[PDB]
Formats: structure tokens, C-alpha cells, sequence
């Protein structure tokens, strides 16, 4: 045991959201091996607040329309994934939203309380054409582990829903994009070791480096029982 | 070895007259990584000498595009030999089939 | 005759096998063919062209 | 990276980068995933991986 | 938030060298990180000894031959790339052999010392064909990991040896082949857990407990520089 360990590099950082990190050097075959084990915890095992559940008035199925909004139901239902919450007490909550008249629909205009947080107020639902139309729905937002679609848990699901229920993806892990890179490095004599990259965007909740070691304790914590 | 090949390697190999192959029957006396004695049978033997014959391998050697010849005893002590048989590998061969 | 042979020592009668990867440790989508292929160095060497 | 000969660019992709090309943009009728809605190429990149 | 944490369970012994180790139990995506993780660093990192000088006396460069001998050098030292040692506390040591009269030279009489172990007491090394031969040799025992050719190192070296040191590539590496196995596992309740089945093949020089410890050892070193800071 002769080992070699590194000496973090670079962070430069190109806004709230993005992050691209380098490090470098690392014995040879290392660089895939670290790269891999975090793109795989990232992606599939963190855990997070998101929307699962919908309740809109009038509506029946993914399919119908609502007289005096501008979209369909469709965009709807993709407008509000990328709705990004924080909850700090609950397990889950509900969301009411109440709006008239004319204008685009941010999230501002929704009943808000003490303990979460939306972290982009700006982001837009729906228009209102129509001055004589409302819009009246309430959210259901849970806390989970991944990422989980709708067919699986409709196929799961049985239960007699009361006509009305709509059912959304889920988006709970706080990561959009992550993608590694491996490329060469030197040290005085040897020209094989490597250098790694890695390529990092997140919404909000999250600021990037907090993101990566969370990964990484999660693994390590998984480790613990080996090593002693 | 070759794996798969077309039945005329042995040919190739024998023909070629780079592996020492016996010379009259009979059965090994002495080998050596250099040299091997053969005894040969008495219905062979013509009643003159007492019948022994002796191949000295060349090891390794110059081949005029500057590569290695040598060549390798291929059967152990005291085992039977029969005439055309071979008695020692020579560059490229294996057991008396060309492997290249 | 070939395929006879081929399923007497318990192989794939149609040739190719599943070959998984060795960075990710994912599978590859289709199948790939695997054999034994028989080989010659040539002396075209690179230490007498430099 | 125009030819003197006849304005024809002349980096074409030449033989393999062209098949990986061609088989991710293609259309099977029955794989997975059928029918289901995205929000950008990002969750694309995520369903696939 | 049901993070769960594996323990090494089960080891059966298949044979001398083959052998399987279970693992459980482990959640959804776990299985497929951990096996890749330390299949990688399995096959890469592990210390073991292997032979890297020999001398035998009366022979000056390693193209020669000798009396009474069926192999010719090149096939000595061939031979020798491959037999399995285990050493206890130095880090190099200079083993003899020695024998006279007409059979085969096998590995079991290496004149052993006080703390060798050597694990295939029948492989052979050379053919004895006269009654009158005798052979006797020095060889040197080190410890590394990786692989290093001949050429690195005579390169590196500036110390000298005189007509009659040969010098043998080295491959320290113990472990041949190595292949998980991701299977379903039956907890009380939860269904959703896992169970990994790693099997190995080495030859000696290695119980493979100590394997994997020494992989996961590894691994946690790695990752700490990588968590703490930023």
C-alpha cells in the first residue's frame, strides 16, 4: 500500500444552478470507478419534496378543457412538475390555489404558510383569457426518495378514486443534469493518471457542492461496515 | 496450434526439412536439451557398427533476416520410435504440424 | 455439421452470446458474436521505422 | 475546409460515427415508456440513462 | 428515508481456490454500485509476492543450455514466473534449491525457511535426465502489487550486477477471475431488499475475508478526500 489521493483543483461556478468541478490526479482506472458511483447516487437515491396529486374542478380526465384557460389541462400538468418545494416539518401537505380575472397565474398567488417554501416565485401555471373565469384547484405534495412515474403507480393503485383525481410524475431527487469525463494527466514521469470532471446542474433547494457531498456520505455510510 | 486448418499442415511441416526426423527405428537412449541417442532395432541394423544413432540439435542461430533458430527434443526417455517419425520441433512447428 | 457441434458442448447454437460492459457495468442493447480467431505478428515492427 | 476544386465541405463523418447517429434517432412501435410527456431534453437524458 | 446497511453474512469454501461470498441485505439500486465498485478495485489493487531474480550456477546468459537437463533456460525461467509463495513478516528473502539423480525437479523441495508458505507443493520446474546432473539455484521473493516489466526496472536502476543475475518479469497481482451476482433476498416484511453474491478465483496468497476488506478500505480512503472539502 503505497496509495495516492488528490488535491481538489477547480470549482468554477457559472450561475445559482450550474457547477463544473475538476480533480485531479488519480491512479489509473480510478477516474471511472468514483465517476460512476456518483451518477448513480444522484440520479436514483436522493431524497426530496415534490407534487404528486392533483385536484381541479371540473375536470375528469386527461383529456377535457376548461372553458377560459389558454391551455389544455396537458400543460398544466407539465407546468407543475417544475415546481420546486421545500418542506421542513410535515411527511406531506396540501396546496390550495384560488385565482380570477385576467392575467398569467404565478405561484405567488397561492395559499402559502410557515413551513415551506417556494423557492421561484415567478414560475408560471396557466393564462386566464376571459375576465369572467376562475380557477380554483388544490395540490398534494409529499416527500420521497428517486424518481417515480404515473403508470406505476396507477397499475399499483386500485383504489376508487373519487372522479376527479389526477396523478402526476413525481420529480423527488434535486438533480437535472449530472455527466462525468475522464481524461489524462500527468506527474513528473508517468503519463497514465487521470483527471475527472464532472458536470453538475441542479434547480434550487440544492446549491451544487452540497449536493456532491451529500452523495458522497451516503455512500460511505453505506461502506461503514467493512472497513472495521 | 492452429484451431481450425486444412489437413495439410503435417506435409508443410515434414517436407520443409527444418524438424530432425528419424532416421532408421528403434528406441530412445539419451536425451538432452541439445542432443539426443537413438538405439536402433536389430532387424535394422546392417552387422558393420553397433547401431547408435546421434542428432545434435542447433540451438539458437541467425536466420539471414536476423531472426532466432532453435530447436526442441520432443519426446521424453526411453519411449519407443518408429522411421519417419519426428524427434524435434524446429522453429515454427508444433508436434510436426506448422502452427505460425 | 457445425451447429451439431456447437450444441453437443451446451453454446448458443446461433453464435453470439450477452457481453456485458466493463466501465458502467451496463449490458449491452443486442447481442454480440464471440470466437476464436487465429492470428499472426508480421515483422513490419515500429522500432525500425521511427 | 472547403475544397479548391468545387465549394463541397470536406469533413464529412466518415463510417462509424454515422451508424451511432442513425440508430438513436429511429422509431420502434412498441418499446416503453410509450406515450408519456417530458419537459425538456434534461428528463429525457434522465429516463434514458 | 429507510436507509439499510449490508453485512458480510456467508463464506463457503468451494475448493482451494474458488470460493463465494454473500452479502445482504442491500436496498433498490445498491447492488449494482457496490458489486461494479469493487469488482473494479478487486481486479487492480491487491498485494501479493511473486519471484523477480533468479541465479543458477554455470550459466552466464539465459539463451544457453546445460547438461543433462530437458529444458532449455528460457523454459526455467518460464516456468518459474508462476509458482504461488506466501510470506509472513519480511519483504523479500532468498530461497535455494538444490537436487541431483534422474526425475522430475517439482516445487516441493525449495529448502524452506522458518515463515514461507508454499501452496502448490507439486508443480514442476525441471526434468533431470542423467544420472550424474545436479542443478542448484538462488531465487528472490518480493512483495508489490500492479505490474512491472523487466525493462522499467533495469531502466530505473543504477546499481550493478555482474554476469549472471537474470532478471524475471513480475506479476504480483493475485486474483484471476472475479463475477458477481445480483439476486432477490426475504426479509420480514420488506420485499424491496437485494442480496449480492460475489464469486472469486485466485490461487493462494489470499483468504478472500481479507479481500474485501482491503477493497472497501480502500474505497472509503477515497471518497473522504472528496467529501470534506467543498
Amino acid at each position: 500500500t503505497e496509495f495516492l489521493k488528490p488535491r481538489l483543483v477547480d470549482i468554477e461556478q457559472v450561475s445559482s444552478t450550474h457547477a463544473k468541478v475538476t480533480l485531479e490526479p488519480l491512479e489509473r482506472g480510478f477516474g471511472h470507478t468514483l465517476g460512476n458511483a456518483l451518477r448513480r447516487i444522484l440520479l436514483s437515491s436522493m431524497p426530496g419534496c415534490a407534487v404528486t396529486e392533483v385536484e381541479i374542478d371540473g375536470v375528469l380526465h386527461e383529456y377535457s378543457t376548461k372553458e377560459g384557460v389558454q391551455e389544455d389541462i396537458l400543460e398544466i400538468l407539465l407546468n407543475l412538475k417544475g415546481l420546486a418545494v421545500r418542506v421542513q416539518g410535515k411527511d406531506e401537505v396540501i396546496l390550495t390555489l384560488n385565482k380570477s380575472g385576467i392575467g398569467p397565474v404565478t405561484a405567488a398567488d397561492i395559499t402559502h404558510d410557515g413551513d415551506v417554501e417556494i423557492v421561484k416565485p415567478q414560475h408560471v401555471i396557466c393564462h386566464l383569457t376571459d375576465e369572467n373565469a376562475s380557477i380554483s384547484m388544490r395540490i398534494k405534495v409529499q416527500r420521497g426518495r428517486g424518481y417515480v412515474p404515473a403508470s406505476t403507480r396507477i397499475h399499483s393503485e386500485e383504489d376508487e378514486r373519487p372522479i376527479g383525481r389526477l396523478l402526476v410524475d413525481a420529480c423527488y431527487s434535486p438533480v437535472e443534469r449530472i455527466a462525468y469525463n475522464v481524461e489524462a494527466a500527468r506527474v513528473e514521469q508517468r503519463t497514465d493518471l487521470d483527471k475527472l470532471v464532472i458536470e453538475m446542474e441542479t434547480n434550487g433547494t440544492i446549491d451544487p457542492e452540497e449536493a456532491i457531498r451529500r452523495a458522497a456520505t451516503i455512500l460511505a455510510e453505506q461502506l461503514e461496515a467493512f472497513v472495521d | 496450434k492452429p484451431l481450425v486448418g486444412t489437413g495439410m499442415e503435417r506435409a508443410v511441416a515434414v517436407d520443409s526439412g527444418v524438424t530432425a526426423v528419424a532416421k532408421r527405428g528403434g528406441v530412445v537412449q539419451y536425451v538432452d536439451a541439445s542432443r539426443i541417442v537413438i538405439k536402433v532395432n536389430e532387424d535394422e541394423m546392417y552387422p558393420g557398427e553397433a547401431g547408435i544413432d546421434i542428432y545434435n540439435l542447433t540451438k539458437y542461430t541467425r536466420s539471414n533476416q536476423n531472426t532466432c533458430i532453435n530447436q526442441m527434443p520432443c519426446v521424453s526417455l526411453g519411449e519407443p520410435v518408429e522411421r519417419g517419425d519426428v524427434l524435434a520441433d524446429g522453429p515454427s512447428t508444433d508436434l510436426g504440424e506448422l502452427a505460425l | 455439421e457445425i451447429k451439431e457441434l456447437l450444441k453437443l458442448g451446451d453454446l448458443p447454437t446461433s453464435g453470439q452470446i450477452r457481453l456485458y460492459d466493463g466501465r458502467t457495468g451496463e449490458q449491452f442493447e443486442r447481442p454480440v458474436t464471440v470466437g476464436y480467431m487465429y492470428m499472426l505478428k508480421l515483422n513490419h515492427l515500429v522500432d525500425d521505422k521511427m | 475546409i472547403l475544397s479548391p476544386a468545387n465549394g463541397e465541405p470536406i469533413i464529412v463523418p466518415s463510417q462509424d460515427v454515422v451508424l451511432g447517429l442513425y440508430y438513436m434517432t429511429r422509431d420502434c412501435v412498441n418499446a416503453k415508456g410509450e406515450g408519456m410527456v417530458l419537459t425538456g431534453p434534461k428528463e429525457a437524458e434522465r429516463l434514458y440513462r
